[PDB]
């Protein structure tokens, strides 16, 4: 199923994948503590988790693995994708993060956690280079089911797995191209643009492992409360 | 396990 | 305006070829097989070595001594471990299952186990240098993949000329791919496919960084100051 | 720091 796909077919199921954007449970008038915005920010990551699981049944080829195989691709990707789509709802605000549509921050208020405000500097400026780029929604679904497929696909006939995984990673290759063909690039604009926009998965796999790092710090100060599902993810990483 | 269960569910 | 956006394909090739840094080898004990303290004695002594040739190479990669010296630091306090780490995967390719550290220093998963937290990132360089054979990298593109990572993985905790040095490098590549005979899809397929690596590397280096630290911690092993002060770069 | 006086020897 997956591998028949046209590209055409491609974007559009992974457009109709699409998880919602939730909102949070800010209000402008309560006091900020540190326990409390990474409460909500925790929160809020523990809920979207609920939708990824669910988002990524809908990738094209996911649901052709393993359960095995699809718990780890999402152990070591969840936060990557999160973050990706974070910095995507934040293109079109310069100097904020579009946590949800009622909470965005900036870097002054990443800091009533500490060590918070590195990790938003890095969002901000991958935002930063989405915008620099243009980066178009079509493109930006492509991206984030690669970050799904790729992220933990050298760490696992089990061999078989990871064949049919580069199938469909080819698969959505094809498809980027296929967007920049369509959107009027030239051979070399379309290689220089795809090498641009999968460079990005580099500096989105640093932030996700200084953010995880980040996440295990807060668990052992035990000030801010995690949910179970979101130790489980944590814990899959170690650290 | 909490994501392999929501993966099956 | 930097030389470096002016050169052809062929000539990049060449630049980066020549550039290339040599084979170090390790102390030569045939009989130290091996504890942790020795293991790790051996590896830090030969990453400090490898560091001085890696800062001379870096200044031979075109489009970089462009760069002020402020933004040279920064790139190679990013990329140093992603950079050392291609270089043992590139050169335990022609090995499985060995890690080539050095011509008379091959090895294998269980000696990974002497030092503590070593194993898993052993694990993941394997799979690595196995991926690679599989795709059949050549030398041409390692190179090419090399300075990527130079140029990229610190790009954006800053930038026109990296970029358009990098977008060079990308046309470099393809260039190589299709002088080998492959056709358009599989020219961006397998373009695609390199770059998705790089991935994976800079998540062993973010591993291998924290293993290092806490090795620092444990004070097993005293490191070099250079060592010490590339390592603290990632606070 | 070392780096800064090795990139520039
Ligand atoms: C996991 C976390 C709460 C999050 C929640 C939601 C989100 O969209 C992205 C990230 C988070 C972790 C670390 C961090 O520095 C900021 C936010
Ligand atoms: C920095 C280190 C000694 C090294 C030295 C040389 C090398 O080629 C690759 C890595 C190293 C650090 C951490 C690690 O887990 C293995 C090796």
């Amino acid at each position: 199923l997956a591998l028949s796909l046209t590209a055409d077919q491609m974007v559009s199921a992974l457009l109709d994948a699409e998880p919602p954007i939730l909102y949070s449970e800010y209000d402008p008038t309560r006091p900020f503590s540190e326990a409390s915005m990474m409460g909500l920010l925790t929160n809020l990551a523990d809920r979207e988790l609920v939708h990824m699981i669910n988002w990524a049944k809908r990738v094209p080829g996911f649901v052709d693995l393993t359960l095995h195989d699809q718990v780890h691709l999402l152990e070591c990707a969840w936060l990557e994708i999160l973050m990706i789509g974070l910095v995507w709802r934040s293109m079109e605000h310069p100097g904020k993060l579009l946590f949800a549509p009622n909470l965005l921050l900036d870097r002054n208020q990443g800091k009533c956690v500490e060590g918070m405000v590195e990790i938003f500097d890095m969002l901000l400026a991958t935002s930063s280079r989405f915008r620099m780029m243009n980066l178009q929604g079509e493109e930006f679904v492509c991206l984030k089911s690669i970050i799904l497929l790729n992220s933990g696909v050298y760490t696992f006939k089990s061999l078989e797995e990871k064949d049919h995984i580069h199938r469909v990673l080819d698969k959505i290759t094809d498809t980027l191209i296929h967007l920049m063909a369509k959107a009027g690039l030239t051979l070399q604009q379309q290689h220089q643009r795809l090498a641009q926009l999968l460079l990005i998965l580099s500096h989105i796999r640093h932030m996700s492992n200084k953010g995880m790092e980040h996440l295990y710090s807060m668990k052992c100060k035990n000030v801010v409360p995690l949910s179970d599902l979101l130790l489980e993810m944590l814990d899959a990483h170690r650290l | 396990k909490i994501l392999h269960r929501l993966l099956q569910e």
